[PDB]
């Protein structure tokens, strides 16, 4: 996330790291005990054996008595398509089913189909990079954005950081976008890098996704 | 030795996902994924080669 700041520690206690052995590579949201949903292509070509699925971290450097930290024992798609960016959305099954406490809650969703307009104002998060050559943050970094329309297209959701060159960055795909209190978007893609203040960031529009998430998780 | 490579042929992109999985470029700067380190060799117009994978 480039231009937010830092969140305070377990503000959020949905957002969950997704980590290969390099650590990091990608965020992710609880949204049931045993399941998190994150971004199709984090996992697309990578062995989803190898990653950890964290939950409860603040920051990632330090060794954090809050973690819990499960293994991926299935995944959902749903027609993810890597030309065109669409469907960027997966479901990770966990090997175990958190315990839920003051660090670790499971996220609230919209009902399917519910649209944002153009001027919603939300909160976007993730430990990507700081900023083209600042690297990938320690502790949480969480950035107010503005839902918009243009320049975006129907199968997305879209925002913007208004008279700044701010938004999302590499390692923040899979994070969530929260807006009164749902999650409306799973990080996608940017154009034009980083926080270019001229393309919006995209999200993948969970409200379309719900009849599928509740498929899964009851 | 270690033959790294990246196929970038497919470059460019207008668009690249935000995973985490960084290239370290000739130039040494850190590139974050195989997208936005494509994206700069096409635009190097093809002096810019791989070091290696990881961070710089
Ligand atoms: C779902 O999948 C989960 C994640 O799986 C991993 O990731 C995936 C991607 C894949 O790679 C998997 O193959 C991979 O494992 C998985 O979670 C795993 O599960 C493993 C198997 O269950 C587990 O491994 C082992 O755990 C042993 C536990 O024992 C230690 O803790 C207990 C409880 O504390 C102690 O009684 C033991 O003595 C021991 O260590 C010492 O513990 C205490 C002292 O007793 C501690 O003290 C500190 O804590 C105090 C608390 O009050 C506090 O006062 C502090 O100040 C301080 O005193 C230390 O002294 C500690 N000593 C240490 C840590 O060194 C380990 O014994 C065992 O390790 C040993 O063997 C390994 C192999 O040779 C060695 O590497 C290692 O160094 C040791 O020699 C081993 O680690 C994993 O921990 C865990 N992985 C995670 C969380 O990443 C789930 O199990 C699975 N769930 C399912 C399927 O249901
Ligand atoms: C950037 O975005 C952020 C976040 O965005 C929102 O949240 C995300 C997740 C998404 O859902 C987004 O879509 C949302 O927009 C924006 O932050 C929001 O700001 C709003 C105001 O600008 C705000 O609304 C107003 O809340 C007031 C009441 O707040 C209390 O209680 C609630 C419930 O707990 C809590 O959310 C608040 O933070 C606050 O909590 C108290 O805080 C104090 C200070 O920390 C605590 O006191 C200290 O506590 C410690 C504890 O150890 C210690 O004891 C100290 O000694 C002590 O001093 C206190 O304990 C807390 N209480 C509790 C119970 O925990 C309202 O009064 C206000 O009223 C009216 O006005 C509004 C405006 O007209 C009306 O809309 C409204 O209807 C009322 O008429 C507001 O409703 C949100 O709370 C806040 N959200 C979050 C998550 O922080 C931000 O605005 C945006 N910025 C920009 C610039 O766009």
């Amino acid at each position: 996330i480039v231009g937010g700041r830092r969140a305070r520690p377990h503000a959020w206690p949905f957002m969950v790291s997704l980590q290969l052995r390099g650590g990091h590579f990608c965020g992710a949201t609880l949204i049931a005990p045993n399941f998190v949903m994150s971004a199709a292509h984090c996992v697309a070509n990578v062995n989803v054996r190898a990653v950890r699925v964290v939950l409860g971290a603040h920051n990632l450097s330090r060794r954090e008595p809050t973690r819990q930290v499960f293994a991926v024992q299935r995944i959902f798609e749903n027609g993810y398509d890597p030309v065109n960016l669409l469907n960027d959305i997966v479901i990770l099954q966990l090997n175990g089913s958190a315990t839920i406490n003051a660090n670790v809650q499971v996220a609230q969703l919209p009902a399917q189909g519910r649209r944002l307009g153009n001027g919603v104002q939300c909160l976007a998060m993730g430990w990507g990079l700081l900023g083209r050559n600042r690297g990938i943050a320690s502790v949480l970094q969480e950035l107010n954005v503005t839902v918009v329309t243009s320049l975006c297209r129907r199968s997305n959701v879209c925002t913007l950081v208004r008279g700044r060159q701010a938004g999302v960055c590499f390692g923040d795909s899979g994070s969530p976008l929260v807006c009164n209190g749902l999650i409306h978007g799973i990080a996608s893609f940017v154009r034009g890098g980083c926080a270019s203040g001229l393309y919006p960031d995209a999200f993948a529009p969970v409200a379309q996704f719900v009849n599928w998430i509740d498929s899964i998780i009851q | 030795l270690a033959a790294v490579s990246v196929d970038c042929s497919e470059y460019p992109k207008p668009a690249c996902t935000l995973e985490y999985r960084p290239l370290c470029g000739s130039d040494n700067k850190t590139y974050g994924n195989k997208c936005n380190f494509c994206n700069a060799v096409v635009e190097s117009n093809g002096t810019l080669t791989l070091s290696h994978f990881g961070k710089c």
